[PDB]
């Protein structure tokens, strides 16, 4: 059914499937590494529930087996969280909007500083390219379908991926971009996904080390972590 | 497995 | 001077800059022996990679600092995509060297190497499925060199756009329609995300093999490794 | 760095 939708219909379905922007348990009436880590992991855990139900609404995802759905989410969950965070932070230069009540400088854990600058640089890149919401939801769906696709069934996924590629080009054509500009912008967007993968890998390593340190992760967040 | 179950419900 | 070339001139320059295929220093493999072979091969390939990088259009225009950053960031990705490309005509096998062709079973000689082997094999079969051309390969490899560390910039992005134009040009000549062209461009660039993933997995394994002192690593290979902390 | 030397030569 995902193959039948038009480009505009693809966009609409993706926009309508968008998860909510959740709030943190952050209280500004108190200034630490352990507590900050707690806020972020707690937020990520509650977001994971919405992401799972968002994935079901991504065209073509329900056509996959339960095992394959589990695999794709296990592989791309941190990538999806990160591109969402980066998208939220576009209007806030030098800042990361984890939640509407949680907006952080790079000033505000160990090793987290590196990931922060990478997330900031990613947000700055999107701001420079003036990334559109219609393009964002396309990229996020691509991450879900592509990140674990190489780790019949793969033929359907690539077909949906091609459809999302069709959609991105259609959006850029409407924006007035020439054919050359469309290919270039398409490339620029997909190359960023390589950096998002990199940030996720680095984030996954730090998440495991924080786990072994036992400084506060949920059961779901741990199961997602053990899968990597 | 939580992810397994949440994908069902 | 890179932005001035035609797409055909870009292809010719990249093909001409191609590093040689090196041989292993060639008995059934142990853990330490295979690791010795692979890291020794990697070390010798790094010297050729550096000189290959200089011959990538627009790379010399960058400062020495930026050249170092890009290479430190992407060197394993570049080794891997080269390996994957060499193994295309050898399904189920990895051609590290013409005298060093390994399969999945031999990957069990080293713990944790089995997972990386599969990902590399999967990437090779993917290129084989898409019928990746050599002209497309040299474009993708140069993209990795310029992109991987660019977000850790205007000229690089301009050269990246130039290579994008070069890719589409190659596809337009192959007889692909406009729709086919965008789609294949997307398919190729999405694989770069998996190559990044394999590199990070490979980098972590190399760091652990370093810690365990299984086999002494070269000073160069260690400095490329330390750059990723 | 060795990378410095190899890049300059
Ligand atoms: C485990 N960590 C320490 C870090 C490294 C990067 C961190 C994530 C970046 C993206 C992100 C996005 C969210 O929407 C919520 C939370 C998070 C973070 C949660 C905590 C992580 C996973
Ligand atoms: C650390 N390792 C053991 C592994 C993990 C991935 C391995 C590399 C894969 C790609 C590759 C490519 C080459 O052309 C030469 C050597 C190598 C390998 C060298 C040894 C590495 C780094």
């Amino acid at each position: 059914l995902a193959l039948s939708l038009t480009a505009d219909q693809m966009v609409s379905a993706l926009l309508d499937a968008e998860p909510p922007i959740l709030y943190s348990e952050y209280d500004p009436t108190r200034p630490s590494e352990a507590s900050m880590m707690g806020l972020l992991t707690n937020l990520a855990d509650r977001e994971l529930v919405h992401m799972i139900n968002w994935a079901k609404r991504v065209p073509g995802f329900v056509d996959l087996t339960l095992h394959d759905q589990v695999h794709l989410l296990e592989c791309a969950w941190l990538e999806i969280l990160m591109i969402g965070l980066v998208w939220r932070s576009m209007e806030h230069p030098g800042k990361l909007l984890f939640a509407p009540n949680l907006l952080l400088d790079r000033n505000q854990v160990e090793g987290m500083v590196e990931i922060f600058d990478m997330l900031l640089a990613t947000s700055s890149r999107f701001r420079m390219m003036n990334l559109q919401g219609e393009e964002f939801v396309c990229l996020k769906s691509i991450i879900l379908l592509n990140s674990g696709v190489y780790t019949e069934e793969k033929d359907h996924i690539h077909r949906v991926l091609d459809k999302i590629t069709d959609t991105l080009i259609h959006l850029m054509a409407k924006a007035g971009l020439t054919l050359q500009q469309q290919h270039q912008r398409l490339a620029q967007l997909l190359l960023i996904l390589s950096h998002i993968r990199h940030m996720s890998n680095k984030g996954m390593e730090h998440l495991y080390s924080m786990k072994c340190k036992n400084v506060p992760l949920s059961d779901l967040l741990l199961e997602m972590l053990d899968a990597h | 497995k939580i992810l397994h179950r949440l994908l069902q419900d």
